[PDB]
């Protein structure tokens, strides 16, 4: 039923569109971190403890 | 020094003949078990000595 059949004639029939599209992402920021204090690592028994 | 935490330890080593050398392992000249092994400890006495 909706072949673009076209007559002897030609004329405006059949005429068709286009379109597009568009995507799009971001990006987020993140991050955490620890503290320690001079003791924490000077009196503690293991040195390799950072 | 570092990594042994706020304590120090040390050892003293009592005389063999001091009063606070509390044992058990004291055997008398007769080879009998005795109480004290510390032979006469911090006795100033003759007769305890002898």
């Amino acid at each position: 039923s909706k072949l673009p059949l076209l007559t002897e004639n030609g004329g405006r029939v059949n005429r068709v569109g286009f379109t597009r599209i568009a995507r799009e992402g971001s990006i987020h920021k993140f991050g955490f971190f620890y503290e320690f204090t001079q003791e924490s690592i000077d009196f503690d028994s293991d040195d390799g403890l950072m | 020094p570092k990594h042994y935490g706020k304590t120090i330890k040390v050892y003293e080593y009592v005389p063999l003949l001091d009063d606070r050398n509390i044992n058990d392992q004291g055997i008398d000249a007769s080879g009998a078990t005795i109480v004290n092994g510390n032979l006469y400890g911090s006795s100033k006495d003759i007769g305890n000595i002898t």
